[PDB]
């Protein structure tokens, strides 16, 4: 009963829970990698 | 409600809806027409059978009776026999809306509200139990009315994109809707220790909060628990109310809730030997421990998340709006400072 | 409970009345309807106050709709009950009549005076009819009114009341329709400079408190609140209705263990003061009376399924 | 949109293509050819651009359906190109098998 | 006293310069000062020693 | 450094409604 | 600008007050606090009304465009 | 009469008549608060209370219970019964009080 | 009606700062009480409001110039007055003779503010007043032209008068960057009343504190009240005081003086139950500003009205029936739903 | 830069100035180093539209292209995830979820 | 008398084309006078 159901939008849903949880990422603290936004559209 | 929206009669008098004249609503929509574009709920125009439609706006009150005295007439006409009249009536509070805040980055920016028409507004009102969801910061920003305008929609906005579906985020599935600030800061104090009411305050407490007089018929008889100190004077707990309220609105048919759980305050901080950070509820009842922002915030294993799962959505959005009133009686009431003394 | 039960327990004590101001305590009653009247005082006990003013001219530094406004302040001296209440349906034709509404006229034109000692600062000397004030609004009678308020002309309670103020050249030229009005509805219908309540403080002493102690006990609390009595030297509570609850004595170390600081829960002293048009126990009666009214409207009024 | 009109005929795919000259002459309303729009009582130019036969205009009736501006779909008409000219949103397919 | 300096409102002060604006000299010459270096600096196109 | 100086002759200017200064 | 006729928060009719003020203030060389209560201003709701009270009025009343200057 | 003063909700009123809420229009706290009060004293009365859906629109919800001896419309009378004769006692008790001032 | 003050920088005084009131010293309670005051939104007294409290006026001027079009000294072609053809007649409701506006006159979206005659058309037109919130008329002022006379009236303005009652959603700010959104304004008998008497004209949310530690404010709370009490200006310019002698301290002893609690603290009670409140509640002055709408507020509705040409879809409006954009964002919402009827 | 002070007792000068450093630092920050993420969004949500949970389990583009064979190996639903090894929390609450 | 002057105050009244100044002063900008007129407020 905890199933995904035929229909659902799961691309969409994807998409926003990357994009809308990345606006907490519009700035920074302060290895040494690439971090945050630019990282991830590299 | 948590998953109400407050709309001012500005717009509940322009905003219309296209309903089909039947046996069933022909009363309701001959007060609509009587009523006319101006007095809500009323109605705007008439579309016929052959398509056309008439304004109600220039008309007397005569006129109106007139039309509204043949909404439900036979047909003259065997091409356009099928049909019946439509009336376009407005909104009003059985109605759902879809609400919107930019930028829209989630689905939960975008929800299902039910109406509530609320006199001499002049903005739309919103719960904070929705600012998560929407980030929604009431420094004057705007939000978007859309009024769907046929079944299919509306089945959709009330049962796919409704508020109370949407209690859990897709993100990592945990809450984004709770009580806040006030609330939270007078549920530390109803649920102390510390906290008793006399019979009068307990049952008014209740019913200021409960609505009964609404879908959650869970019983049409409030139910009250025995008091907590029965001599030398009747007193009931804060706790007490608590597990009052679940009563009410979880279902008779079914078991209440069981919860072994913490909030963020240290024992140490009520005394020796106090076990107030651990929260227990045992059959439905609050047995031990305060309720708290881990509890009714947004708060994954709270009790409202636990509610949501044993008994579902909507019984978890009703609890929320029942404790919001409970806690907002409880603050016109006793009140919450803050100043240089602490 | 029972109302007989209530009757007997029930008690009054009026400390000071006065044509504006009255303190009364009402002892033994609940908070529930101590509450209503002071509710019932301050915004539906009802009054006359300007509601529409009517420009004819105005070339003051002031403009018309706050002008409007503070005459709409300024608190008449009319009974209410010499007035019948407005139908707001009528058109204004029929809307104002002789038992409805008090008309008051305002005309003051502002010129130089030549006869002004040179080098003077006084607006008085300088110009004629540089201040407006309250009581410069003009009762005009209307039909009946001619008899009616012949024995209580309409004036303001408080004539000194500044409105305007001019220069050479400047006109003011208005009417005012006034009506009765509750202050629920606008607060410049209210009939109170302030009604309200306090429970009467309740000091305990949780052990006797001696000597120099007395004495310093004593100084927590406003002159008179706490006596020291002669023989055992300890100290007692005189009036805790002159307390002000200023929790002074919570500070104090060595009381902070020997006090509480409570109310004589059903014990309410109120205060009341007129804006200038009833007296207090007057606007204290209407209340009393308004509030049964509902529950007479209602008690008889069919309950629709 | 209205639930009491029904649609029975549904579009279930869409093809793309080239309009050839032949197709356009067919099925056009009217050939234009005159540069000028309106006359000096503010009419359409006959065989101009607001020519009734593309439609109603205005307080006219359109002259190829007869319905007016509110219930005239409009109708295409053509100009004749007395010379080919590359269609430039295909000029550089053109080039390459050139 | 001949203290240091405690505030005050300065109702008759300010309520008389309303009436009496000053026939010689501005109240606040902080405020004539702060604006300075525009004044200042436009008077310099013209005079100085030297035109 | 010297302290923000203390206002001199600071008397009572609150009363329990019912009395007033002359009642002290 | 000019004085408010009632106080904002007690209701209390401030707006005979002010002229009278002044003359405390000025003629007997009262300070602030003794003369608002010489005036009946208790609370200090009201008593905030007349201290700090700004009239305004007095500086706009100077441009008078009726009168030849 | 008026009609549109005080009504059954009839969604929340049981078969018996021995629980009841009522919608009464153009009143607040003032009468609500006072009616629970006077109410809460009839022996009979098993639950009351009184609440205000929206500050915004006018009206006052009272609910009544009772142990079934007399019913709720029964309770609401009474009580308004109990609230005119409180009424009473307070007005002719400062009657007195003036006059022997 | 600005006030000056009670606490002040000595500074305030020095740069003449009375002569431009900006704010009003208001009771005010640091107080949960009405629901409707969490996330920075405020509370406004109803009976404060009715008093005076924090009202405001704006005023806008705006040019009807009719020497616009013509190529310059040019013949006129306009001028402000009637002609002899037949007009409305319910113009000179809102305009003298002359073609200008009566001073005083009430004047909203559609009326007119302005007629003149125009030659090349033979007939007599009129300058409509276009702002959707409604005026009066303030000042006509004709601005005659130089280049020595012989011209007439060209050149007008006319200045507008707005009310500007405090609304909801109105923003006001003490001076201590606690910036705050009027969500209601609430019934006197409602609010939570003093062991004084008094009911607040502006409430703060407690909550509006932990976060942004405008301890100043609190300062100000006593200060202000201590000088109301002891009818005194006090001096809050920054580093007079420090740790050995703190304004928390200073302030508390001046309130204690006056009769009242030494922290600040008032008993209140509740408006609608009657009762004495938990705790004291903390109440005081603080001297408030009322800030500027800076944007264009409000509100719209559509049901149907004007469409665009070319696509059929409603116009882009509000002054003219505009649409709601639901746009690609909204389209990803609900597509995400499922919700395909909706979007349909 | 070290404050002794403490914002009920009062900051020195100072402490207040090294302070206002402090303060505006992260304003200066928003100002100049704000990565957008909406072009981000934008871009994956138009490739994504169309991808969907099919009648058979799997995870198909709005062409037919299968993408996932089960949407996280496992056919769950997040938002109904929560509880599913909540064991303990299901062993009470035991016949309320019967 | 519809106008007056804004430097002098004189009270003064124009025609059908004429001299947009002061016949006193000959300053060339004038104010429309607020003349005797019925305008309605609410004292609210
Ligand atoms: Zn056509
Ligand atoms: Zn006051
Ligand atoms: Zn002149």
């Amino acid at each position: 009963r905890s199933l995904i159901n035929p229909g659902e939008a799961v691309g969409i849903i994807a998409s926003q829970s990357v994009g809308e949880p990345s606006t907490q990422m519009t700035l920074n603290t302060f290895a040494n990698v690439t971090l945050g936004i630019p990282r991830l559209r590299e | 409600e948590t998953n109400e929206i407050g709309v001012p009669p500005v717009f509940a008098v322009k905003l219309t809806y296209p309903e089909p004249v039947t046996a069933y609503n022909i009363a309701e929509l001959r007060q609509a027409v009587i009523n006319g574009p101006d007095k809500w709920p009323g109605a705007t125009q008439i579309q016929n059978e052959d398509g056309s439609l008439v304004s109600l706006i220039g008309m007397s009150v005569e006129q109106r009776k007139a039309l509204a005295n043949q909404l439900l007439t036979p047909s003259s006409n065997v091409s356009t026999h099928t049909l019946n009249k439509k009336v376009y009536r407005h909104i009003k509070n059985r109605d759902v809306v879809l609400m919107n805040r930019q930028p829209t980055l989630h689905k939960a920016s975008m929800m299902g509200h039910k109406v509530r028409v609320l006199p001499n507004e002049k903005t739309l009102r919103l719960h904070y139990a929705n600012t998560g969801a929407y980030n929604a910061d009431f420094d004057g920003d705007e939000m978007n009315m859309h009024f769907p305008q046929n079944e299919n929609a509306r089945a959709e906005a009330l049962n796919l994109a409704n508020t109370d579906s949407q209690y859990l985020t897709p993100t990592s599935g945990s809450p984004v809707r709770g009580l806040i600030q006030d609330h939270i800061s007078a549920g530390v104090w109803l649920t102390s220790k510390d906290s008793f009411f006399t019979r009068e305050q307990y049952q008014q407490y209740i019913y200021g909060c409960i609505r009964p007089e609404d879908g959650h018929t869970t019983r049409s008889k409030i139910v009250t628990l025995p008091p907590t100190i029965f001599k030398p004077y009747p007193l009931w707990t804060g706790k007490q109310i608590i597990t009052t309220v679940l009563l009410n609105v979880t279902p008779p048919d079914m078991p209440g809730i069981n919860l072994i759980s913490k909030n963020k305050i240290k024992n140490e901080y009520w005394g020796k030997g106090s076990l107030e950070n651990e929260v227990l509820f045992k059959d439905g009842a609050l047995l031990c421990g305060i309720l708290d922002k881990s509890q009714y915030g947004a708060s994954k294993y709270g009790i409202v998340h636990s509610l949501h799962e044993v008994y579902g959505p909507e019984v978890a959005a009703k609890v929320l709006s029942v404790l919001g009133r409970l806690f907002t009686n409880y603050i016109t009431a006793t009140a919450f400072t803050c100043g240089m003394d602490d | 409970w029972n109302v007989e039960k209530f009757k007997k327990d029930f008690e009054v004590n009026i400390s000071s009345l006065d044509a504006r101001e009255a303190n009364f305590d009402l002892i033994n009653i609940d908070t529930s309807i101590a509450n209503a009247f002071r509710r019932i005082m301050i915004s539906e006990v009802p009054s006359v106050a300007a509601e529409y003013v009517y420009f004819f001219n105005n070339t003051s530094v002031i403009q018309d709709e706050v002008l409007a406004h503070r005459i709409g302040l300024v608190p008449l001296k009319v009974d209410p009950d010499m007035l019948t209440w407005v139908d707001s349906n009528l058109p204004d034709d029929e809307k104002f009549t002789d038992e409805n509404t008090i008309v008051l006229s305002l005309n003051v034109k502002c010129t130089r005076n030549p006869d002004a000692p040179k080098g003077s600062t006084d607006p008085k000397e300088l110009y004629n009819n540089a201040h407006v004030y309250a009581r410069d609004l003009k009762f005009e009678p209307q039909g009946r009114q001619s008899t009616t308020f012949a024995d209580c002309p309409v004036v303001p309670a408080d004539p000194d009341i500044l409105l305007a103020k001019l220069r050479p050249g400047q006109e003011i030229s208005l009417k005012a329709h006034c009506i009765l009005g509750i202050g629920g509805d606008h607060a410049k219908f209210s009939p109170v400079s302030t009604a309200s309540y306090r429970l009467l403080p309740q000091i305990n002493i949780l052990q006797p408190i001696k000597g120099e102690s007395a004495r310093r006990f004593q100084k927590c609390f406003p002159p008179g609140v706490i006596g020291i009595d002669e023989g055992s030297d300890e100290a007692y509570v005189k009036d805790a209705r002159k307390d002000t609850v200023s929790r002074e004595v919570l500070r104090y170390e060595e009381f902070a263990d020997k006090v509480k600081l409570g109310r004589v829960r059903n014990h309410f002293i109120f205060n009341v003061e007129s804006a200038g048009a009833m007296t207090p126990e007057e606007i204290f009666f209407k209340s009393v009376r308004i509030l049964k009214n509902k529950a007479e409207y209602l008690k008889n009024c069919p309950i629709t399924q | 949109m209205d639930i009491s009109k029904p649609v029975g005929s549904e579009i279930t795919s869409v093809d793309f293509g080239i309009l050839t000259a032949k197709e356009i002459r067919n099925l056009s309303a009217k050939q234009i050819t005159n540069p000028t729009v309106l006359d000096n009582l503010g009419h359409p130019v006959s065989g101009g651009l607001y020519d009734l036969a593309l439609g109603a205009f205005l307080r006219n009736l359109c002259s190829t359906c007869g319905l007016d501006e509110k219930f005239c779909p409009g109708h295409q008409g053509h100009i004749e190109l007395p010379v080919p000219c590359y269609n430039p949103l295909f000029f550089n397919q053109l080039y390459i098998y050139l | 006293p001949g203290q240091a300096r405690t505030a005050d409102f300065r109702t008759l002060e300010r309520e008389s310069r309303f009436i009496n604006p000053p026939k010689d000299k501005s109240a606040f010459p902080l405020l004539q000062e702060a604006v300075q270096p525009h004044i200042g600096s436009f008077n310099a196109l013209t005079e100085g020693p030297d035109g | 450094r010297k302290d923000v100086p203390k206002v001199e002759g600071l008397k009572l200017e609150h009363f329990a409604t019912g009395y007033d200064a002359e009642d002290f | 600008m000019i004085v408010p006729v009632r106080c904002f928060s007690c209701g209390k009719v401030v707006g005979d007050k002010w002229e009278s003020y002044l003359n405390l203030l000025q003629e007997d060389e009262l300070d602030e606090g003794t003369a608002l209560s010489r005036l009946g201003l208790k609370r200090y709701c009201c008593r905030r009304m007349i201290l700090t009270h700004v009239d305004l009025i007095e500086k706009f009343l100077r441009y008078n465009p009726l009168e030849k200057r | 009469p008026d009609r549109e003063k005080i009504k059954l909700l009839t969604q929340a009123t049981s078969e018996d008549g021995t629980s009841a809420s009522f919608q009464i229009v153009e009143e607040d706290h003032t009468l609500g608060n006072a009616l629970r009060y006077v109410i809460m004293k009839n022996p009979d009365v098993e639950f009351c209370g009184y609440s205000i859906p929206h500050p915004s629109e006018n009206l006052l919800n009272i609910r009544i219970q009772t142990y079934g001896e007399t019913t709720a419309v029964d309770a609401l009378q009474k009580g308004l019964k109990d609230l005119m004769d409180l009424c009473d006692v307070v007005e002719s008790k400062f009657t007195e009080k003036i006059k022997s001032m | 009606t600005g006030q000056t003050p009670i606490v002040k920088a000595n500074l305030y005084d020095d740069y003449g700062m009375d002569n431009f009131p900006n704010g009003f010293n208001a009771v005010v309670a640091v107080i949960s009480y009405t629901g409707y005051d969490m996330d920075d939104a405020m509370i406004i007294n109803k009976s404060a409001d009715e008093r005076g409290f924090g009202y405001g006026t704006m005023y806008k001027t705006e040019k009807v110039d009719l020497a616009l079009n013509r190529n310059r000294g040019d013949p006129i072609t306009q001028h402000f007055g009637f002609g002899n053809d037949e007009w409305p007649k319910e113009w000179l409701e809102k305009l003298d003779e002359d073609g200008l506006p009566y001073i005083g006159t009430y004047v909203e979206e559609g009326d007119p503010i302005c007629a003149y005659f125009d030659d090349t058309l033979n007939k007599t037109k009129i300058k409509t007043y276009h702002s959707s919130e409604p005026a009066y008329i303030e000042e006509v002022n004709l601005i005659g032209d130089e280049s020595n006379k012989f011209q007439e009236l060209q050149t007008v303005s006319i200045k507008y008068r707005i009310r500007r009652t405090p609304q909801i959603g109105d923003k006001f700010s003490s001076r201590h960057g606690q910036k705050g959104v009027c969500s209601r304004k609430w019934p006197t008998i409602d609010m939570p009343f003093s062991e004084t008497g008094i009911q607040p004209d502006i409430i703060i949310n407690p909550h509006a504190f932990p976060s942004r530690m405008t301890i100043g404010m609190f300062v100000e709370s006593l200060a202000g009240k201590a000088g109301a009490l002891h009818g005194i200006a006090q001096d809050s310019t920054p580093w007079i005081f420090n740790e050995d002698d703190t304004p928390a301290d200073y302030f508390g002893e001046q309130l204690a003086k006056a009769g009242y609690n030494y922290h600040g603290n008032e008993p209140m009670y509740s408006g609608a139950t009657g009762e004495e409140l938990r705790a004291d509640i903390y109440v005081g002055v603080v001297y408030y500003q009322r800030l500027r709408h800076m944007v264009n507020d409000k509100f719209q509705v559509r049901s149907t009205g004007p469409v665009n040409s070319l696509t059929m879809q409603p116009v882009k409006g509000r002054k003219r029936h505009g649409g709601i954009r639901v746009g690609e964002m909204e389209r990803d919402a609900l597509i995400g739903h499922g919700t395909s009827f909706l979007l349909q | 830069g070290y404050v002794k002070g403490r914002f009920y007792s009062g900051i020195k000068p100072q402490e207040y100035y090294f302070h206002c450093m402090a303060g505006r630092e992260g304003l200066i920050d928003t100002a100049v180093k704000t990565s957008r993420s909406g072009y981000l969004q934008r871009c994956l949500t138009k490739q994504l539209e169309g991808v969907h949970v099919s009648y058979d389990n799997s995870i198909r583009d709005a062409d037919g292209t299968l993408v996932q064979f089960m949407y996280g190996g496992d056919a769950i639903d997040i938002t109904k995830e929560s509880h599913m090894t909540q064991f303990e929390f299901c062993l009470d609450n035991y016949y309320a979820l019967l | 008398l519809k106008y007056i002057c804004a430097e002098c105050s004189s009270k003064l009244s124009l025609s059908r084309t004429d001299a947009v100044r002061c016949k006193d002063c000959g300053h060339r900008i004038l104010l429309k006078a607020r003349t005797k007129r019925l305008v309605q407020f609410e004292a609210r």
